[PDB]
Formats: structure tokens, sequence, C-alpha cells
RNA sequence: GGGUAAUUGGCGCAGUUGGUUAGCGCGCGGGUCUCAUAAUCCCGAGGUCGUGAGUUCGAUCCUCACAUUACCCA
RNA sequence: ACGGACCAAGGAGUCUAGCAAAUGUGCAAGUGUAUAUGAUUCUUUAAACAUUUUACGCAUAAUUAAUGUAAUAUGUCCAUUGUAGAUUUGUGCCCCACUUUGCAUACAAUACCGGUAAGCAA
RNA sequence: CCUAUUAGCUGGUUAUUUUCGAAAGAUCUCUCAGGAUCGCUGGAGUUGAUUAAUAUAAUUUUACCAGGUAGAGAUAAUGAUUAGAGGACAGGGCCUUGACCUAUUCUCAAACUCCCAAUAGGUAAAAAGGGCGAAAUAACUCAAUUUGUAUUUCACUCAUAUUAAAUAAAAUAACUCCAAGUGGGCCAUUUUUGGUAAGCAGAACUGGCGAUGAGGGAUGCUCCUAACGCUUGGAUAAGGUGCCUAAAUAUUCGCUCAUGAGAUCCCAUAAAAGGUGUUGGUUCAUAUGAACUAGCCCUGAAAAUGGAUGGCGCUAAAGCGGA
RNA sequence: AUCCGACUGUUUAAUUAAAACAUAGCAUUGUGAAAAGCCACAACUGGUAUUAACACAAUGUGAUUUCUGCCCAGUGCUUUGAAUGUCAACUUGAUGAAAUUCAAUCAAGCGCAGGUAAACGGCGGGAGUAACUAUGACUCUCUUAAGGUAGCCAAAUGCCUC
RNA sequence: GCAGAUGUCCAAAGACAAGCUCAAAGAGAACAGAAAUCUCUUGUAGACUAAAAGGGGAAAAGCUUGUUUGAUUUCUAUUUUCAGAACAAGUAGAAAACGUGAAAGCGUGGCCUAUCGAUCCUUUAUAUUUGCAAAAUGACGUAAAUUACUUACUACUGUGCAUAUAGAGGUGUCUGAAAAGUUACCACAGGGAUAACUGGCUUGUGGCUGCCAAGCGCUCCUAGCGACGUAGCUUUUUGAUCCUUCGAUGUCGGCUCUUCCUAUCAUUGGGACGCAGAAGUCUCAAAGUGUCGGAUUGUUCACCCGCUAAUAGGGAACGUGA
RNA sequence: GACUCGUUCAUACUACAGUGGAUACACCAGAUCCCAUCAGAACUCUGAAGUUAAGCACUGUAAGGCUUGGCUAGUACUGAGGUGGGAGACCGCUCGGGAACACCAGGUGAUGAGUCAG
């Protein structure tokens, strides 16, 4: 009957444990570019320039940059398709990501590899392992380590 | 709800200075019987027939909505709307 | 007659039946009303470079045509 | 909405530029026997604010306070 | 649960006005020849044919209540600018990578006209 | 006669085959038997693929995120909630009543949380892109016409021969237009609200039914196997192998005497309590006494047309539980 | 023997013949005539009426007997109004260049003040109290307009109720 | 469904800045007390923050003081309900002129989540913006010219009326009709989407059978009982639901008639008993045989009179209206 | 050794004792002017006579707490399958993932930039 602004957050905005108290003096400095890729969380201590009930958790890049106001687009799920949705959150609430920090540093190991492989014309699988089978080996075990296993009875 | 008599605004037409403007209530004021949709109504009324338009009969809510007149102290008016309230007065005691 | 007063079964069904359809995703986003004071200068920047580049094929093309 | 009277003692009452007045409710004195009663006095934002005038509750004026009427394109 | 004893015949998404869309056709910045006009047409002919150098509808230019106003702008018979993008001319008579043109369209950017704001304002 | 008045409602609405093929939600409605609307579908047409790619994926993985459900608690908060151990404000005759304080104890919370799962959720995994320097442009910013920002043009080049993880009858795509039906749902495992319960009322992720038959459960709208062009052979699924009834009185290992035995989930009831019936165990006592323990069986066990493991019947099973 | 109806009569053609109706009696109201009442009629006109308060019209109750208690606050109905609140057209007057805008009132009605209940209708609630007990002749109390009078009864009207 | 709340209130309870830090508990000090004022110690909110609840809040979002009205004009990008309509409520900005502090900043009402409303009509404001369909209303205003149908240049152009923009006047059934009942005289189209009757599934209530054993029974737990509690059958009452029929299944009771069930009232044969016998109580096997006449009442149900051997309980569409 | 501006935002906290005073912070002398009050207590201004007593720094507590690791425990719990068992409530099995409280052991910080002093 009921569906308001802040409807059903009595826990999810909640503060965590010992984590009250305004938010800490250093997330101000950050630094934000076109095109980098965010993360939206909701934190409770400011008020004003909040999201919304859904957006806690979720993703997105930078479009929008004002004196404080940051504009990110999302994908939000309606039924049948996936349509953009721009929202305007505050430098309070809105994060640093790190959906790509692996993505970026694979590409600084790229940059910094295959340079040299390329100097000695060497050809790398250099797509990502996925170790699956392991290899077949030898190993050592003396008989005075083996200690056998039997199932246990009833109290 | 109390209100000063008298404020310092701005003028949005004429002028551009932050100046002295005199707060009213304003009245709604008697309809004139020459007006359209007067004379129009009483052409239909005219001849038999009886009512011919609804009545807003149906008195739900309790208060209308407060209007302040603000009159600019160099020339020209505007108006200002604030939230319902159900008490209102001008200048009332501090 | 009791009417069933609300139901979400089958919809999901429904939704993938045709597939989740994905947005365009076209490249340029407009900047119809994005902070001014900034793309008022960039439109200048444009007509800037794009003069200076409009001129020179102009110098170029009178020099090649006589 | 208009239109009008009303709200001033505690009851009720009407008064209007050189004015706050009484019949009753209360006090005591004195008194004609026991009651009346002369008279002192308790009792007054003259419903509220502002305004007009050597001189006002009064004159002008708006706020709500009470009631039959009349329209309910409101 | 309701109609059906049986047989034969009749028995129901049609017609018109208007619009839109899809398709096919003619013509094409024009289109349609309307009422109507002329003719050795005048069984069939109540159809066909024909229409002296702006009649009208619909379209070519939009917009605002409205007096009305009205699409770069004379550097030049270039014809706004991007990202891709079909073709195209060639290099390594059949692929791909290199420069050349950039349809249509898609996403934008620019100008320019009306309108309303704002600044100026004879 | 107006008039063949109107009717959101009942009934009907005539030849084949092929191809594709649904919904019973959600918003609004003097709306609840209707309607408009998107959602699901068909037809049409266009751009891209036809180059084992790229877009793309009800997919998983690698990394990085967010939650507060079960669970766990009562000494961690709030609210409860049971007893004692010890200890310095009030009442009366050193004593008593309590309150109160320290550390313990028994048990809880859909509207409690210091903690926290699996499921489900999200993003990135390189070319219309990026990395690395110059040259221009600006009326923006900065103390900075050279601080930077963003843009354009040039450099240079970043796996591409399996393809910036895996795998993909991934281009059966993407878009645009026209339009019908639809807009009362129901059942099932699991979760769950009200009620004692209901083949009830109401929701949740998924599948079915409807819209659908084929084999089995004797029989059945939803159960199990499995989804259907027309025939010929082979071999199976579920399920059965005493006859009905196609196939084993098949083997082999134990239990069961029922004077109302027992024989498949949905599925068509059976309990608290017992048994000196019988089979096997465990714990103790000197092949004996007791106490337990679980399989089958017996009692508990009563309803009306005559009655049903489907019937017949079945005991060295054709019952039970296996191999 | 009781209830109902005073009786004779009439009625739901084809489900109800009665306790239903009507009747005689009782009582009320309007009405002095063509400038009245009640009624019909589109207008002219007409019936009551070839009539005249021992008459006409509209009513409720229904022999006879004895009765026919109280309330004009409610709603009705009606009686008087140059003092009177409210209230139309028109008219007058004012301003205005004119439309216009304004004030004033001896219309009716409603209000004001009365009357009327055989007009529609209404008719209380608590406590305390007497050589046994129980009740309450009475006392106090809240309140309405009066607070059920004469009478009558588990009646065809009382659920508790067999 | 549950626990509640809203159709308001506020020039400060709004904006900013600065200062301070709340409840509570103990300790102490004339009157003075459980509570009255002050001071100290401890003190992560146990108070306060307009309202209900839920979050947030410590050199503050609270308390005190100071200055003030950004509770302002106009316009975008958007989020929530979602058709991704709107309004509404917000969030982020922009062009202005301001307030505040020294600045950095902050201010588009209330620390956040609720506090509110279309068309048309009316009204009031704004406007170098307009018309009132052949014409004009400052004004013959200004420059020259004469006895006239003279010529150039003018932003300020009659009442009333319509517009354009902006608020407001309310449509609580709140995406917005101006609206009292009755049909026991009724009419029609429909509905098992929907009642009243069986039938059905469930057994709360009703009835019936149990388990345990504190006490009763002179002592004596189980002769007969059996509280406090606990497990089941039943469809013979009433319930709950609305799966079947509203293009009709003839809905109470009595009369009549047949069969069936057993939870046996009597009769048969036993067992037990707190049994001398008689009489009687409990009970096992047993449906073969039998379960009445009357007054009252429409009754079922019920209560009486009398005999009886006993006057047992029930079904079959509440058996049975061709 | 000492300070200033920070990050990490309890291993950094808190209670109780011990240690350390040349510049260092700090206590401290004063109120004419800037400045504030009920109060020079606080705030502001001017000083350096005395000072580790306190704050501050370090260390100690079978210190509480906090924080890691082990253990709780493959327990509670749960995704998929099942013509599995059980009258039911519930409980097995295959493929799967995986807790918490209490308990025990260890520890009480690290750190950037800049400066003074020797």
């Amino acid at each position: 009957k009921s569906r308001g602004k802040r409807s059903g957050t009595r826990y999810k905005f909640s503060k965590k444990f010992r984590k009250h108290g305004e938010c800490t003096a250093n997330k101000y400095l950050e630094k934000l570019n076109y095109g980098d890729y965010v993360d939206i969380v909701c934190d409770s201590t400011q008020q004003k320039g909040m999201p919304f009930n859904y957006y806690h958790g979720k993703t997105g890049k930078i479009f929008h940059i004002t004196k404080r106001g940051v504009g990110v687009l999302v994908n939000k799920r309606v039924k049948h398709r996936i349509e953009q949705k721009k929202v305007c959150v505050r430098i309070e609430h809105v994060r640093k990501s790190r959906c790509n920090e692996d993505f970026l540093l694979r590409k600084i190991k790229n940059a910094e590899l295959i340079k040299e492989a390329k100097l000695k014309n060497e050809h790398i699988n250099i797509k990502r392992k996925t170790e699956g089978p392991k290899p077949a080996a030898m190993i050592k075990v003396p008989p005075s380590k083996i200690i056998t296993i039997e199932p246990l009875p009833f109290y | 709800v109390n209100v000063p008599k008298t404020r310092k605004t701005y003028c949005s037409n004429k002028c551009k200075k932050h100046t002295m403007h005199k707060v009213s209530q304003y009245k709604k004021g008697k309809e004139r019987l020459s007006s359209l949709g007067r004379r129009r109504y009483d052409m239909k009324q005219k001849g038999f027939g009886g009512q011919t338009k609804p009545v807003f009969k149906k008195k739900a809510k309790t208060t209308k909505k407060i209007v302040l007149k603000l009159e600019c102290t160099k020339c020209k008016k505007r108006f200002q709307t604030m939230k319902r309230c159900k008490t209102f007065e001008m200048g009332a005691d501090k | 007659a009791k009417s069933k007063n609300h139901t979400n079964h089958n919809q999901n069904r429904k939704a993938h039946k045709n597939g989740i359809k994905k947005p365009k995703k076209h490249k340029f986003m407009s900047r119809k009303g994005l902070d001014p004071n900034f793309f008022r200068n960039q439109k200048y920047c444009l007509k800037g470079i794009q003069k200076k580049k409009k001129e020179l094929k102009l110098k170029a093309k009178q020099e090649k045509n006589n």
C-alpha cells in the first residue's frame, strides 16, 4: 500500500556497526574522468544528493560532472528489455570502482611483456590461462606418514 | 502562521535590485457580470431547461491555498504562494 | 465476484521468449543540457579548428585550381 | 456572499465629542420595631486592531465572534 | 451442464463515406481533368474519344493567440561538419591488408526561420 | 407507425492442406462479465551474415562488488524471561523484610542484531577501441595563450597465423510498419500468509495443463517415460515378467501365520499405548537372569445397496527387503 | 364458551368472501354567489345548479352504553400588520460622453407575535425508606412538552415464553 | 493480513556563522523534602531533533547567541509510480540579483522517508507583445504653407471585451458525473464467475472410543469411577467453502413401505462385581426376532399418562409430493 | 630527540602504576591596548620568574576490550536429483557449497610530507 522513497531500507541504508559519523575526509579527494567505471554506494550520513532504493550496489560510468554532482549511466532491468538510465548522485555516495582494475593491470602487463616478446619474435598464449587439467608427475612419501582412516562408531 | 508585513526581496520586472516589498493577502474579488462565461451561461439559461451545467457540490477539503501579493515600492506587483494552512495573519505579535 | 488481485507468474518466461532486449548503445551522447559554460567553450573550439582547416583547404584548392 | 441587530458590571439594559450611567447580584454601616430602603462602594479593553477630529465606546474601517433570509454556473 | 426425433431447401463480417497502412501501375515539382463544353459517336453507345498560351483540390515552407514574420549568403553552378557505412579507381581476371571516392542510413555537431525568454534598445 | 430502436449479455457464425503460433500479467477506467494501453503473436519490408568472425548468449570461469534470510546468540545492545552465590537505602524486634550492586544460570523474539552462508544479483575480459609523443584550437579552467582539460591532424604500434578466458545449428539477427486474439486461470515439487483443517482463501522461483495426443499408474485435465509427417526392420525408456496381459512359477540371500495378513509416490486415512508372537542386536550380572534396542506381525481398528491390492488367487509367494 | 365484526349488503370474472369495504351515527373544515367554494377545460366555456347553510364540497371514526386524559416544543395549517429583518420586475435619483456602476422603497412569501391536537404525532430515568421478611404509601435526585390518565392483557398486540 | 499514521504545524521549528554539549547516576551544600537552585565526578546518546514509525546526527543535524529571508525570477538534465504518460514529490545544474562568514563554501523551505489536484469557467497580477475585420479617438504633436481634399517626421492612442504568461478559486469515489428510497403488484437479458436444498472435501462445535492415575470408593488406586492432561473414529446436529445445477433436480413435517448398519435396549450363551439371595452394574460372542397406545404442539426436537420385555441409536438426494 | 600538517580511523581505546624535561610542546605571570564574559575560569593580547606535579611521549597489568590465526565443524545450514525412507512431523543418499557464538594461542601499531635541535 506504501511505496515511498526510502521504503524498505531499515537495514540496507543503515550504516554498518561502528561506522557511524560523517564520511571519511579523504573520499572527496578521488579523481574522476569521463569514461571511468564507477560503483554507486548509498551512504546515509549525507542526506541530499542521495541515490534511490534500487540503485544501491550497482555500477556504471561517468558522463556528467558538475560542481558537486555526478551523472552515471546504468542498465536497469524492466520486464522484457534493458533501458539506459541516468542518475545524478553526489560525491559522498559515489565511489571509484574496481571492475576494470583487473583488465587495466592485464593491459599494462601486456604492454610491458609483449614488447620484449615481439623484440625476440616469440609467440605466447597471452590469452588468460584458465588452469584446467593438471599435468602428471611423480611424488615421494615415506611409509612413516601414511595415516589410515576408518569410519567412526556411534555415541 | 505569522508573516512579517514588509520584506526585502527581488523585483521580477521593471527593476533588478533587491528592494522593499509590501505583503498583502490576496482576495478573490467579485465576478464581473459582463464576463464571457457569465453572459454565455445567461444566454444558455434563458428559456426552459433548468440547470445546464454541473455544480461543484462535493466540498471535500477544509482549507484554501494561501497567496501573498507583493507590491514593489518602486512600482508594480507580483504574486507568491505559501503552503496551505488554517490560520494566517499580518505581522502579529513576535 | 472475487477477482485475483495480483500475479507475476509466467512474466519471466514471456520476457525471455523474445530475449532480453539490449539498448542499441550508440556512440555519441547528446550535450543538450549537460554542464554548460564548458561545452560553450567547446563549440567555439570546434568552430575555430574547423575554420582553420577549411580556410587552409580553400587556400590549397585555389593554389591547385589556379 | 449580501444585509442587519447583538455582544458594556456578574444578570440584563439602552445611551452618543466637553459624559461610563443605572434597576438587579455583593460588602458593611445606618435605618422604623422584622422585613423596605437613602446612600458609600465591589462591578466597565463600551467584543479586537488601526484610522479620522482643540474635544470619542461613539466618527471611518477591516479580523473573527450570534442568528431567520437569499444565490448556491463559487 | 444446455440445443439437437428425422429429412430437403433457404440462412449470417456485406455496402457506402472518410482516413491510414501495405502492395502494383502512370506521371513527377507537378499532379487529377470537376461541373461542364464538340462531335457526319448517337442498335450495342447511360461509352469511348477530345479540352486556344493561371479554375480549383492535394504538394511545393514553417511557425505564433495575433497585427504578421519567413530557412547559411555572394565568398562559388563550393551544393554545412564529423564517426562508421554500400559501392569505386589502383598497389601489393578470382581473397585480405594499404591510399581514392562516402550511397542510403544510424548516432551526433553545427549553422539558419518563426516563437518565447534574457541583455541592449530610437 | 416512429423502428430492422438500443442491448458492455445468451445462442449461432458454411471447403481443404501447409507454414508460423499465443494470453489468462502490469497502468488507468461510475471499472470488476467490458474497454484503451503496452507485454506475448503473425504478415510485410528494409539494413547487416553468408569470410566456423564480430555484434550476440536465461551459460560457466577470472577478478571486483552490494545485501542481513535461514543459522547463532542471551554475558553484544532493546525487550523479555528462571533460580540461586556473594555485597555497602527504606521497615520493625545484633536479627529479619526487601530494594539495590558484582560475577554466574534455565529459555526466547515476523515488527532484536556484535556475526554470517547456498541460492539468486551486478560489472569488465582491446580496433567506430587503446597505449605511447608532437602540431594546432578555445571565449573553459589554473597563478600560468601555456598550467591543464577536451577536440582535430599527424607520428609509432597494441594477440589477430584459434581469434585480449571457456563454449556456442551465435546473423533463425537488428529495425521499422500494419493488425487479430488476449486481458475470469488452474495443477505440481519447494518456500510461505490466514484459518483447526479443507480438492479453502493468497503469494513466491520453475515446469506443465489449458493449446496435447503416444506407453505406463486397472481406471484419472496436471503423476512417470516421452511430445506426434506416412511405412519397413532393430534396439530401448518408464513399467512389468502366475493368468487376465506381450514377458522369469528365473536365480539367489534372509523375514512373515494374520479366527478381518501384505502387495507402487501423487493415490484414495490410521495414531497415543501396548504384546512372555517371532528375528537380530546393545548394555549389564554369575548357558542362565534382567534392562533396553528395531524389522515383521497381533491388539488398539466401528457405518449403512453386496465390494474389492483391479479381479482371480497367492504362504518352498504370485508378500516383504535386497543382490 | 372466547375473539372479530354492530346487522341486511358489496368485492379480488379463472387460487383468497374475510376480521376487508360501505352503510346508519359521531365530529371537523371551507363556502353568503356570480369579483365565492370544489372541480373540468388549450381558449371560449362548463358541472355541482331546475342549487342556496336543515345546502354544496372534502374528510377521519364506524349501532347503542360509558368515555373520548395531558403537550403548540417539531412539522404542518391559519389570524393582525405603514413600527417591522429579508425579498423581484419596474421606477426614481446620483456619476459618467454612453453602455455601464451605484443607492431607495407600502408586492406577495419566509421570518417576528399568536391560535389550533376528533391536524400529523408524543406520553421519562435514577437512587433511599416502614415491631417479622419482602415490597415500597412516601423522601431526595437528573431531565423533557407533558412524562401513559381512565381503562386493558402473555388478547390476532409479551421476544424471556412451554 | 498485521503494528500504526496523514489531508496539519512553524519568521522560526527557515539560511548561515560562532560558542557550548545532552539524559542519567552518585557526592556535596539555609529554608528545601522522592522530587526545586548551584557545583563536582562519570558519561558513544541511554535525551533532543513539530507530528506516527523507521533511519541519520557530537567542536552537531542538538542547546544558546549573532546577522538575516535563497520560503526569490526563468530555464534544463533527469529518479521514483510507470504506459518508462503525466501531475506530484524530489536530485543535479544553468542565467540572474542577493544573505551569511574572513574565506573555502552554503542557501530553490522544514536532517531523509507522507503532508496533496486536469479540462473548461471565474478572478487577480505582468507585459518597447495584439485584435475587436473599409476607417480614426495623444493630436493637428512637431517642422514649413496658405483661407486648401498642402508636405515630411513621431514608442508611448477612447471605455468595455478576447487573448499571451503566471499563480489562485476543487473536483477525498482524490487521473476529476452536478444526484434520495421502495417494490409482499412488478418487467426483461443474463449468471452456478454468485446465495438459499441435498451431494462433496474439512471436523471447529456435537457425539463416540481410548491412554496416563491425583484423588473417590470405611483402610482398599483401577469393583465402579476417575479430575489435571493427552491420542483417535464419526458425518446422525450445527459449522467452514462455493467444486456440480438459477433455458428449474418440486425445498418442512406427518401417513404408508422395504432393506441395511451396530456404537445391543430386551431376548440367546458366557465372564466379572465392593453379589447371601433377589435386584442390579460393567462387559465378550452375537443383527436371528422385537422396539407400543395416547393428551399438547406444524412440528423434528420435547414433556407427561400406561402397558411393556424393551419401549436402542442411525442411513438410504435430511428415503419416499407424476 | 622534538614538533607541524596528514593517511591508516581502535593492535591506534580505556582504567590503574612506573619512567622522561636544554629548544619541544605545556603548566605558569598579568589584564593597558585588540578581544569576552557573571566570572582574564574559558577566549583574545603581552610575557618567560618557577616548573615533569599534570597533559604529552615510553613502558608495565596471568588489565577489559580490540585484532589476527587454530578450534568450534564438515556441526548447524543449503542449490540440483530421487516411483528414497517415514501415517505424518521429519530423516537418509549422489553431485555440490559452507557458518556463527563460546574456547585457546599471538600482538597492542604502521606510516607520508616538512622543519628545528645536537
